[PDB]
């Protein structure tokens, strides 16, 4: 029934470091694969965070866990959603929602169907990642000045389709996903003035 | 008015905490819904005196405006800057409609802005209140009676094994 | 940034004034010149409400939003009475 509370899950993660918990709901959206990050969970976290830094020497281990922040306010923020309305209040909050919607679209969303997504590379799994949460306080960077959000969503919406394409681009030109970062520094220095 | 069967255990006290902040937006929005119509009722009474003076004013007889508009919290709200014998009278009459029926755009749009979204939040309420959490209430009951009855149900076959 | 809807003779003072003031005629064009009116900021319309019975869809559909403030008002002739209707149910709507 994916009633996790049966004798085989329960004992099984009393002996574990690790759960991937999957759930019919992502199944359905057809949201592959279907790992729930709201309560999946590893206790290998923290240092494999500090091994992964010190080799690919990128601050991983802060970016993850903000990574994860942003779905965390995009689980609480959708809470209101069916209360108040999308444009009722916290429109700051709304590039959470929409920058936390390419985490799980273009980030969380691996189809293992497709030539060049079946396997992402560290080093391509960096840029992805990298890519999302620069935009994640650029776009924090426009609001603070004061340049309205819908202004800056069409310019994601031109860059935006890039990044959704991000997946597909091949490992060995990772420079693609590093260039349209450069991309992305450029808009709101056009679109503020 | 039984939504449809779901049956987990943990789901049951999930479902338990989705009533309570069911509850807490009811509440929410309940004084939220008097505090918007607190402001409402004030701006009509401003509303319908500009409208009829403006109507007598108007029958007997570079210059812009910028509107920023203010903000209370559901819809935002207009503020109005304008930032610059016979003959003589009925163009000064008209010059006398300016100031106010400016006026009257700015308390005539506040409350209809404020008098649509008090009707989507009656909704939301009413919505909230007769479906949402009585469809939550008789769920969790229904749910408890079935593991009620799936518990002993067991127990019973469980006396037959050990009386084998 | 403000446009004015209705009869020439009663509206065209307003043109001493920086104000767009239009003539319009009709039933779906009045929307038209609103649609235009909309795409553009002018935060304040006014309108001869003898012009408003004709496309009372494009104030209601825009009566949600802020932008533009669409303001009923009597021509030279008389209003039709919009004020007596739009302050009656609205305020009973809500409450």
């Amino acid at each position: 029934g994916g009633d996790i509370s049966e004798p085989v899950t329960q004992n099984t993660l009393r002996v574990v470091k690790v759960f991937w918990g999957l759930d019919s709901s992502l199944a359905q959206k057809r949201h592959f694969p279907s790992i729930n990050w709201i309560q999946s969970y590893s206790l290998y976290s923290t240092e494999v965070g500090r091994y992964m830094d010190q080799i690919l020497q990128q601050d991983w281990s802060d970016m993850v866990t903000e990574g994860m922040r942003i779905l965390q306010e995009e689980e609480q923020l959708n809470e209101i959603v069916r209360l108040v309305g999308i444009d009722s209040l916290s429109d700051n909050d709304r590039l959470t929602l929409e920058v936390a919607k390419s985490i799980r679209e273009d980030y969380l969303q691996q189809n293992a169907f497709d030539d060049v997504d079946t396997f992402t590379s560290r080093e391509k799994q960096f840029n992805m990642l990298k890519v999302i949460l620069t935009f994640g306080k650029e776009a924090r960077k426009a609001l603070s000045l004061g340049a309205y959000f819908n202004e800056i969503m069409e310019g994601t919406v031109a860059v935006r389709e890039r990044i959704s394409r991000s997946k597909y681009i091949p490992e060995e030109e990772l420079a693609k996903i590093s260039s349209i970062n450069e991309e992305i520094k450029e808009t709101i220095q056009l679109i503020v003035s | 008015m039984r939504l449809n069967v779901n049956p987990t255990r943990m789901e049951l006290t999930r479902l338990k905490k989705q009533l309570t902040t069911a509850t807490r937006g009811h509440k929410l929005l309940k004084d939220k819904q008097d505090e918007l119509m607190r402001q409402f009722i004030l701006l009509i009474r401003k509303n319908n005196e500009l409208r009829q003076a403006i109507e007598k004013e108007t029958q007997t007889a570079n210059v812009s405006i910028s509107v920023v508009e203010k903000n209370i919290m559901s819809v935002k709200v207009p503020l109005m800057n304008f930032q610059y014998a016979e003959l003589d009278r009925s163009i000064d009459g008209f010059t006398q409609l300016l100031p106010k029926l400016l006026k009257l755009a700015e308390v005539e749009k506040t409350c209809q802005l404020m008098a649509e979204e008090i009707e989507k939040t009656r909704r939301r309420v009413n919505a909230l209140e007769y479906m949402t959490i009585p469809q939550l209430e008789e769920t969790i009951y229904y749910i408890k009676m079935k593991l009620e009855e799936n518990e002993r149900a067991e127990v019973t076959r469980l006396i037959k094994v050990k009386n084998m | 940034k403000i446009g004015v809807v209705g009869d020439k003779d009663s509206v065209s003072p307003f043109r001493l004034f920086g104000f767009d003031v239009q003539h319009g005629t009709t039933k779906t064009e009045i929307r038209k010149t609103i649609d235009e009116m909309a795409k553009n900021e002018y935060g304040v319309i006014y309108i001869t409400e003898q012009c408003a019975n004709l496309v009372p869809e494009t104030i209601e559909r825009y009566k949600g939003q802020l932008t533009p403030a669409i303001i009923l008002i009597p021509s030279h002739q008389g209003t039709l009475g919009i004020g007596l209707e739009e302050i009656q149910n609205s305020v009973e709507k809500a409450v």
